């Protein structure tokens, strides 16, 4: 209860930084590439949706992808077993009940065995040493949106499909810490639904001015500007359910007034 | 492993089984968690996974410490400081005389610090009962079993199917609400100071009705004006009795004043206006707190 809203997003902007993947880890990979990443992220969306898992569990199995990923090689045939190891523990962190780990063998279209992931489980934990407690983007903004005024379900649902689209690029986006990120698709959110811009309440909360804002931003305007092109689709077609407003309709403001 | 040596088994339920242990080579007496593994089935638990992912985020006195966790192909162990024995057998062995009040306050005392340890940490502990909360030689006592534990850096939804224990349970909870908040944890903290000061628990039900009726019997059936929204609660109906509230005088006699006056602060019906962890640590009631060492 708000008696611990300002001590919690403080210790989130501590965590936030322990739980930093690399940001230069994809070329040290020999053998997989932010193409094969971003296919894998926009399958796990679609995992999310076949069995019906909170966002939250999304985000969280792609950043346990992204630091497994800075310490451990890995060849592309085992890509998806390392995505369906991440998304089987964060379902298990984050949901009421996870899906049985032979649901999760058939969404891969069996292509490995229970064993395989059951294995790959242990050596995730291991080499995430159990940390699995990650801030994610969704967690920021959800305290974000306290500072709303008034609130607007259609400004919520954007800044929540903006923040996802973030996770299928590492290609920008895994410069940018996810409070950094949220602020980016907050204000752009914002501004897309109503021209409004990144609130003084959140300025003082977060200590981000639009300005510092920025970076972030022109890499999310573009990503959003580009979205109905771009190779992975999932994340779009997904939010065109009436769950969301259709918010993946509404037209991308050609400028930001920066 | 090989540098410990179990000495007996203290529990076992649906965490694991749980064995004081001494580490050959240090001499340090430990207790030993091993964790119920399905190799070929199911992996690693739920309950071993939030309950190691959250411990090692947390340090505090009143917190059970985890000092190791033993990850190898066939067995998972969890290694934790040794505490003497569960408040609930320590209650049981004080029947009859009644555990002192000032070791009470200074038990609740020593909780609260623990919660708000917790809930400034973005932790829900979800399960306090007196068999998770444990205690040492030297007056101490600390929150323990975070299996169920959850964060809510975004808010954590309720289960349809609660395995959580009925009688430290929430109203909110058994009235259907959708998310759980940090409210539920001062509901069962509340429970378990009227359960040290009368010798028996405040809301024994045999059943989730019975439950909410034990409870509308001591506190009175709620209404919008004591708790707004309560009516269209998904599990609310109109047809509940109506019982009165009752004097608190009569709840936990042995009490007093300041007393009376937190723990209906602890037990109000509106999670909104239920205090804090936090602010509870400030009420006058514990103003003369000690720290009294129990008779074990
Ligand atoms: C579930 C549990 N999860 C943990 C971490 C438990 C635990 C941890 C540390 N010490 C003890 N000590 C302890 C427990 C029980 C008793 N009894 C006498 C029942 C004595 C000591 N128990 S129990």
């Amino acid at each position: 209860v708000p008696d611990y809203h300002e001590d919690i997003h403080t210790y989130l902007r501590e965590m936030e930084v322990k739980c930093k993947p690399k940001v230069g880890y994809m070329k040290k990979q020999p053998d997989i590439t932010n193409s094969m990443r971003a296919i894998l992220v926009d399958w796990l969306v679609e995992v999310g949706e076949e069995y019906k898992l909170q966002n939250e569990t999304l985000h969280l199995a792609v950043n346990y992808i992204d630091r497994f990923l800075s310490s451990m090689s890995v060849l592309r045939g085992k890509l998806q077993l390392v995505g369906t190891a991440a998304m089987l523990l964060a379902s298990k962190f984050e949901e009421i009940y996870p899906p049985e780990v032979a649901e999760f063998v058939y969404i891969t279209d069996d292509t490995y065995t229970k064993k395989q992931v059951l294995r790959m489980e242990h050596l995730v934990l291991k080499v995430l040493t159990f940390d699995l407690a990650a801030p994610t983007v969704n967690q920021f903004l959800t305290q974000y949106f306290l500072h709303q005024q008034p609130a607007n379900c259609k400004v919520e649902s954007l800044a929540m499909f903006l923040g996802e689209l973030s996770l299928i690029d590492a290609d920008p986006y895994l410069k940018y810490l996810p409070s950094v990120i949220a602020g980016a698709a907050f204000h752009l959110a914002l501004y897309t639904v109503t021209g409004q811009s990144w609130p003084e309440s959140l300025i003082r909360k977060t200590g981000y001015t639009l300005e510092s804002l920025k970076p972030c931003l022109m890499d999310l305007h573009q990503t959003y500007l580009k979205a109905p092109q771009h190779a992975q689709q999932s994340i779009r077609e997904k939010y065109k359910n009436s769950k969301y407003h259709g918010v993946s309709l509404l037209n991308p403001p050609e400028t930001l007034n920066l | 492993m090989e540098n410990f040596q179990k000495v007996e088994k203290i529990g076992e339920g649906t965490y694991g089984v749980v064995y004081k242990a001494r580490n050959k080579l240090t001499g340090e007496v430990v207790a030993l968690k091993k964790i119920r593994l399905d190799t070929e089935t199911e992996g690693v638990p739920s309950t071993a996974i939030r309950e190691i992912s959250l411990l090692k985020e947390l340090n505090h006195p009143n917190i059970v410490k985890l000092l190791d966790v033993i990850h190898t192909e066939n067995k998972l162990y969890l290694v934790f400081e040794f505490l003497h024995q569960d408040l609930k057998k320590f209650m049981d062995a004080s029947a009859l005389t009644g555990i002192p009040l000032p070791l009470i306050k200074s038990y609740l005392f020593q909780l609260l610090q623990g919660l708000a340890f917790c809930h400034s940490h973005r932790v829900l502990h979800r399960d306090l009962k007196p068999q998770n909360l444990l205690i040492n030689t030297e007056g101490a006592i600390k929150l323990a079993d975070f299996g169920l534990a959850r964060a809510f850096g975004v808010p954590v939804r309720t289960y349809t199917h609660e395995v959580v224990t009925l009688w430290y349970r929430a109203p909110e909870i058994l009235l259907g609400c959708k998310y759980y908040s940090t409210a539920v944890d001062i509901w069962s903290l509340g429970c378990i100071f009227a359960e040290m000061v009368t010798r028996r628990a405040l809301f024994p039900g045999d059943s989730e009705i019975d439950q909410l009726f034990r409870i509308f019997r001591t506190l009175g059936t709620p209404d919008e004006v004591v708790w707004p929204g309560v009516t269209s609660m998904p599990d609310y109906k109109p047809s509940f009795p109506k019982w009165a509230r009752q004097d608190f005088s009569k709840v936990v006699p042995p009490l007093d004043e300041d007393g009376r006056s937190l723990l209906s602060q602890m037990l109000h019906y509106d999670p909104n206006k239920r205090i804090s962890a936090k602010a509870a640590l400030a009420h006058p009631f514990f103003q003369d707190v000690t720290k009294p060492v129990p008779h074990l």
